[PDB]
């Protein structure tokens, strides 16, 4: 059910798109606030 | 162009530095991860 796996590699609020989901993790831990 | 920065997105960095986790950072954001010590 649901989605589980993220098929999106581009932040909506930020507007910065990535080519590697591995780095997107660090992006969402800094750019889209220092969230954990 | 080269890679996608996770902190600024500036691809016009003189060099890229990879963090211990395996991420690609620039000379600015990458330096922060080193100097700050923490994440
Ligand atoms: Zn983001
Ligand atoms: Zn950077």
């Amino acid at each position: 059910g649901s989605l589980l796996k993220p098929a999106r590699f581009m932040c909506l609020p930020c507007g910065i798109a990535f080519s590697s989901p591995s780095t997107l993790e660090a992006h969402q831990a800094y750019y889209c606030s220092h969230r954990i | 162009e080269a890679r996608e920065c996770v902190n600024c997105g500036a691809t016009a960095t003189p060099l890229w530095r990879r963090d211990r986790t395996g991420h690609y950072l620039c000379n600015a954001c990458g330096l922060y991860h080193k100097m700050n010590g923490q994440n």
